[PDB]
């Protein structure tokens, strides 16, 4: 969850770079995939918790 | 030549045509480099406009913004170099010639069409003159304008 | 490559900076040829008017 405060924050600015124009659409759809891997690790963290 | 000889010509009335062929080139070298400075500062103006929207929020990391706010303020200064370097080479282009900024009656044309003229040449092209307030160089003797100034002690008297 | 938005919009304009400034450099060199072409109209000294010599 400190990675999801980080890599979503990475997504929440690579998206806000594309809304300006600094990155290509790959670096959004990459950074979402690097964000959604954080979910598929953090959900397993919440699953390996239980 | 573009006036009528002996007429009356106002100030700034460009009626000599020095050959622009060299100076139209130096105007185009300079107005080129204005666009070389503008279009280099245009995108230097976008890269602040594209980074101003990320200030306080996340990525732009104020120094990496202020490295672009260098490059906008620095390359807009390069425009101010080049826009004046145009304004230098504009006042060597539309700087041909007539008249010198007096307004009055033009005399001859001591030059004629085709004769090469030089930068601050020895002779003159034409002489614009203004006539209605006119001087007369009265030329007093020296011993008088001691004596007539020493007649201020004995006399004179000049008034009012 | 930005019709389908596949490069940055920034890297485009930065190349469009380089496009427009280098075409502004050619104009600053086509004039520099026009400076030195006009020396070769100043060699081969053209009779600036007609009439008798």
């Amino acid at each position: 969850q400190a990675q999801k405060e980080a890599i979503y924050r990475q997504l929440d600015q690579t998206t806000q770079r594309f809304n300006v124009g600094l990155v290509a659409i790959t670096d959004v759809q990459n950074a979402r995939a690097q964000y959604d891997t954080v979910l598929a690790n953090e959900v397993t963290a919440r699953n390996n918790l239980d | 030549r573009n006036f009528k000889e002996g007429s009356d010509i106002e100030a700034g009335v460009s009626l000599y045509q020095i050959d622009p062929a060299t100076y139209q080139a130096t105007y185009d070298s300079a107005k080129g480099d204005l666009a070389k400075a503008q279009a280099a500062a245009n995108i230097a103006q976008l890269t602040v406009n594209r980074y101003q929207k990320l200030l306080g929020t996340q990525y732009i990391s104020k120094q990496e913004y202020d490295q672009a706010l260098a490059d906008a303020q620095q390359a807009n200064a390069a425009v101010t170099a080049a826009k004046a370097a145009v304004e230098t080479a504009r006042i060597n282009l539309a700087y041909t010639k007539v008249t010198s900024p007096i307004s009055g009656r033009i005399g001859k044309s001591n030059v004629t069409e085709g004769a090469l003229v030089q930068n601050g040449q020895a002779t003159a092209l034409a002489t614009v003159q203004q006539l209605d307030p006119i001087y007369v160089d009265v030329t007093q003797s020296s011993n008088d304008m001691m004596r007539l100034k020493q007649e201020l002690a004995n006399g004179t008297l000049k008034q009012e």
